[PDB]
């Protein structure tokens, strides 16, 4: 249940709050999925002001997906687990 | 660079590539007659190659 329900002009998710949050145990699968809701009458972009992956080029054990709206792949714009994640 | 950040550096016109060198620090790779056009136009841009 790690949710992370939030708005606004910005904000920025990170890495950090998924062992500070306590919904996580150190070395177990997680399904961790932040929730970005925009403020009424706008648009989302998503920017990497940091971006590293401990297993580069391994999409299977981690990586990160840009889903666009609910779960589906219809609206999957990138995912990334290679070295640098571009901008979406 | 410009695959990288095709939203970012790459434009639609040659209309933006002279705004985006007259407000930001940008480098635009124009054609070499619309060089010679702008730059009798304009005497704040400049053909900086060959
Ligand atoms: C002096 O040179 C600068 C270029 O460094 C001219 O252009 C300014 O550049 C900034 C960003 O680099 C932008 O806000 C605008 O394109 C320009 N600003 C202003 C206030 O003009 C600048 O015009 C030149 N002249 C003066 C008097 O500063
Ligand atoms: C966004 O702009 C409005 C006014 O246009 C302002 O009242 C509001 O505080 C701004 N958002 C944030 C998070 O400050
Ligand atoms: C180029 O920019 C500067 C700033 O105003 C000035 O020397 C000149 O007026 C500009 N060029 C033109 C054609 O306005």
């Amino acid at each position: 249940d790690c949710q992370f329900e939030l708005s606004g002009a910005d904000g920025i998710v990170r890495s950090s709050q998924v062992e500070q949050e306590e919904k996580t145990k150190p070395g177990q699968a997680v399904d961790c999925i932040w929730t970005i809701k925009a403020t009424p009458k706008a648009k989302i972009y998503l920017r990497f002001l940091d971006y590293q992956m401990e297993h580069s080029n391994e999409c299977k054990r981690n990586f990160v997906a840009v889903y666009d709206g609910s779960s589906a792949i219809e609206n999957l714009k990138a995912k990334f687990c290679s070295t640098v994640a571009n901008d979406v | 660079f410009m695959s990288s950040r095709r939203q970012s550096v790459l434009v639609k016109s040659n209309e933006e590539g002279i705004q985006r060198v007259l407000t930001s620090d940008y480098a635009f790779l124009m054609e070499s007659t619309t060089i010679e056009f702008v730059t009798q136009r304009n005497c704040n841009l400049t053909q900086i190659g060959g």
